[PDB]
């Protein structure tokens, strides 16, 4: 995606303070709680009949912090996130079965998180320059589909 | 909102399908799996080979469910409650998804109806399946 | 459909809100137009300018809305009627937009209240502003 | 976007049959009746009170021959979409202030007239192509926007 030396700065800044593993779980857990549907993917995770269960569940946060590292890894190749996330994008497709329309929910509930996380420092500025961000990895992983 | 004059226009429209509503509805499907291949993702255990009986099958059940609503028209919500909770609590498809396929249905109706679709009965038509995509998606949360 | 555990994750999260509605309201506008600019289109006629007095002006005019609909939470059809016909039949704002207003909506609403945006307050404001938008586009056709 | 030699020519083959002006009229009709807030942008068109005085509206007929032949000029430059409509997006965005959710919705109801006007040879197949062809000519469109 196409960024400006200010967005860029924004996002790589605010990255070096977030907690990868803090942050992974609780955006997982929150998909699953503001977007239920999305559970039916994750059938052998255990108790997520509730938002405590949901958000207490170690495989869940296991999960999350999985999913946000790998996502860590794109935001360090931001000039080419089709070539860096095609081997994803064929698992999801062809083993995974996942609708690639997830991985758009899953970049809004993580912005939510950051804004909840860093409050005022995430800014309509900060904000913007994320949401190219999550919209140019959810069409990175939505790029093998077949 | 589907005004009496979108009602009349879809039992019209709807009658004319007749007989071919399962044949009709499996021609949407194939459409939509060509088209939108990311709708596939949700019938991973379906042979989707063209002419497949899962696919006919399958087109059969979606279309004896809309003769069903436009049947009861005034009260979806009641006429579809067990489609409702299946696709809520079992199959889970993303809403997004009956966006696409109804607009599969819009385009093999033209295809097939070509006295009968009208721009007004085009308009009532896609008025109804966004009536049944939002009965359907009712009980998701 | 909005539970009672819903209504009351809602009026409490926006009890809190308090006076600020208006200041929140003008902080989602504006994080609205950096983030998804075609929303600009609307406001061609308006100082979009970091600080502006319109946005300002416009956010207040959106946060009394809510507060409202928050207020009329079982009523929100009528309560709602005057901006349902005035965006239906004079602004003509295309549907999609909502999601993104509603979107932004919620991350101001995260920014403002660390200690009450919880997992299950997010759900419950997710599914009230989707009401609201579902209100509000009811009469475009 | 990218489409298979045999996919560019079922688009062509079908395309030598259209009625340009004929389905152009027919295409931003059905656009402003099915989807009525689009009509917006035409209120100086005139009458537009009921579907047969839009279809009939001699304005309406005028700019769908305008839309669908920049649209058919287009064809002809499948490998560069965006390259071929960079100063109409500009000018959509700019002067005109044209929400781009409407240029996919002209792409669904494009869709919709060609199997209308074509039957049982709009094949699945055949569909398919246009649908790529629509939403990559709706990107182009969008592609400007700022
Ligand atoms: C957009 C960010 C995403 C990234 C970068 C991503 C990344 C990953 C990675 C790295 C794996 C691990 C594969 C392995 O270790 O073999 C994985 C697995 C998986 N992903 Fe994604 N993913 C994302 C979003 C999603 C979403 C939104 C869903 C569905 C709601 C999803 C569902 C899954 C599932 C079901 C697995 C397998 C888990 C298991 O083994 O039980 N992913 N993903
Ligand atoms: C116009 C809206 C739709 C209608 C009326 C409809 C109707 C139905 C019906 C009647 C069944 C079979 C019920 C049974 O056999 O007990 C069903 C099953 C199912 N539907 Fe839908 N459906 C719609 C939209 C969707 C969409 C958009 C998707 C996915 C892209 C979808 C995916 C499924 C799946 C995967 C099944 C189960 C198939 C199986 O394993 O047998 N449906 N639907
Ligand atoms: C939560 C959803 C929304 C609410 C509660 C809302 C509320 C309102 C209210 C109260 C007004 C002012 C009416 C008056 O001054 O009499 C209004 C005007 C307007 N709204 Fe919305 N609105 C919503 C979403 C949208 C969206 C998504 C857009 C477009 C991106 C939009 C565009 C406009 C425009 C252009 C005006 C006229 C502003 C002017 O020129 O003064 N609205 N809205
Ligand atoms: C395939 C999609 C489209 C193409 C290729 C396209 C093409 C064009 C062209 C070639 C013009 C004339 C430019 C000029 O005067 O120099 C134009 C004007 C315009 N377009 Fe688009 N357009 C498309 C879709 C739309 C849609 C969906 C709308 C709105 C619903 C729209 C609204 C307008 C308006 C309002 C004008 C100005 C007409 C006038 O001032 O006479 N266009 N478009």
């Amino acid at each position: 995606v196409h960024l400006t030396p200010e967005e860029k700065s924004a996002v790589t800044a605010l990255w070096g303070k977030v907690n990868v593993d803090e942050v992974g779980g609780e955006a997982l857990g929150r998909l699953l709680v503001v977007y239920p549907w999305t559970q039916r993917f994750f059938e052998s995770f255990g108790d997520l009949s509730t938002p405590d269960a949901v958000m207490g569940n170690p495989k869940v946060k296991a999960h999350g912090k999985k999913v946000l590292g790998a996502f860590s890894d794109g935001l360090a190749h931001l000039d080419n996130l089709k070539g860096t996330f095609a081997t994803l994008s064929e698992l999801h497709c062809d083993k995974l079965h996942v609708d690639p329309e997830n991985f758009r929910l899953l970049g809004n509930v993580l912005v939510c998180v950051l804004a909840h996380h860093f409050g005022k420092e995430f800014t309509p500025p900060v904000q913007a320059a994320y949401q190219k961000v999550v919209a140019g990895v959810a069409n990175a992983l939505a790029h093998k589909y077949h | 909102v589907l005004s009496p004059a979108d009602k009349t226009n879809v039992k019209a429209a709807w009658g004319k399908v007749g007989a071919h509503a399962g044949e009709y509805g499996a021609e949407a499907l194939e459409r939509m799996f060509l088209s939108f291949p990311t709708t596939k993702t949700y019938f991973p255990h379906f042979d989707l080979s063209h002419g497949s009986a899962q696919v006919k099958g399958h087109g059969k059940k979606v279309a004896d469910a809309l003769t069903n609503a436009v049947a009861h028209v005034d009260d979806m919500p009641n006429a579809l409650s067990a489609l409702s909770d299946l696709h809520a609590h079992k199959l889970r498809v993303d809403p997004w998804n009956f966006k696409l396929l109804s607009h599969c249905l819009l385009v093999t109706l033209a295809a097939h109806l070509p006295a009968e679709f009208t721009p007004a009965v085009h308009a009532s038509l896609d008025k109804f399946l966004a009536s049944v995509s939002t009965v359907l998606t009712s009980k998701y949360r």
